[PDB]
């Protein structure tokens, strides 16, 4: 029920809608679909923490206009 | 970063929503973390020459923004006698002289929309295509269709037109270049390559 941003390696700032219960894997599935690129290769930093597959947004305590990073 | 960007995050927000659940027709899109420059992208009105075609803007917000309104300007080239066909310019009352707090982005979008079904030639940006708004209205639309096509990726084209643009890019010239020159005068093909 909330709008995410990603901001890639060329600072452009790719908006996701997402719910706090949605995982890590179903967001970059997101991620792949929006831009293309597949989730091998492919990390998510919030703060200093890379984001771990298994997991939700919601025990990342992510919330509505948060800023993740994209690696690789 | 004051503590009146909050309005801004509420306001994308709200245009976000708004596209969803109430239509396809904006979009907005981020550029800076602080909340000043924007990518808004409006849809082409129905009849209208600008029909079928998605315009993209950049919006700059400023240090005041609940008052004096944001800076909008249009990235893909439009032909409208209150949008500059070069620089992109917006000749809106709510722009400069009119605008008021209560006003939200989507509220600016939703206006931009309204100014392309229904130009205002008296109080014009580009006086070349209001001019031709005025005295040639069907080539106007002609023109604007033919803009629309090849900027705002708007489906048809008149063939016409296209057989000059490219008797004339044949020459060696701009497509661009010889798009403003054919539009510019009356679509001379005589005079338009006379415009060096």
């Amino acid at each position: 029920k909330m709008f995410i941003f990603v901001k890639t390696l060329t600072r452009k700032y790719i908006t996701l809608e997402v719910e706090p219960s949605d995982t890590i894997e179903n967001v970059k599935a997101k991620i792949q679909d929006k831009e293309g690129i597949p989730p091998d290769q492919q990390r998510l930093i919030f703060s200093g923490q890379q984001l771990e597959d298994g997991r939700t947004l919601s025990d990342y305590n992510i919330q509505e206009f948060s800023f993740l990073h994209l690696i690789s | 970063a004051n503590i009146a960007v909050q309005r801004i995050k509420r306001e994308f927000k709200e245009v976000l929503k708004s596209e969803e659940t109430s239509k396809n027709q904006i979009k907005v899109d981020l550029v800076d973390e602080n909340f000043t420059e924007l990518r808004g992208e409006i849809a082409g009105p129905p009849d209208t020459p600008y029909e079928g075609g998605r315009y993209q803007l950049e919006i700059k917000i400023p240090e005041t923004y609940p008052f004096n309104p944001p800076k909008v300007r249009f990235i893909t080239k439009i032909w409208h006698p209150n949008i500059s066909s070069v620089t992109g310019a917006i000749k809106l009352d709510i722009l400069r002289d009119q605008w008021a707090a209560a006003m939200t982005l989507r509220t600016v979008l939703l206006s931009l929309q309204a100014l392309l079904a229904a130009a205002e030639p008296d109080d014009p940006q580009d006086a070349v295509v209001a001019n031709q708004y005025k005295q040639n209205p069907e080539m106007f639309k002609q023109t604007a269709r033919l803009w629309a096509h090849v900027y705002a990726g708007a489906p048809v084209s008149s063939p016409e037109y296209t057989k000059k643009i490219e008797n004339l890019c044949a020459m060696g010239f701009d497509r661009n270049a010889v798009i403003v020159a054919l539009s510019s005068k009356s679509w001379d093909v005589e005079t338009a390559t006379e415009l060096l």
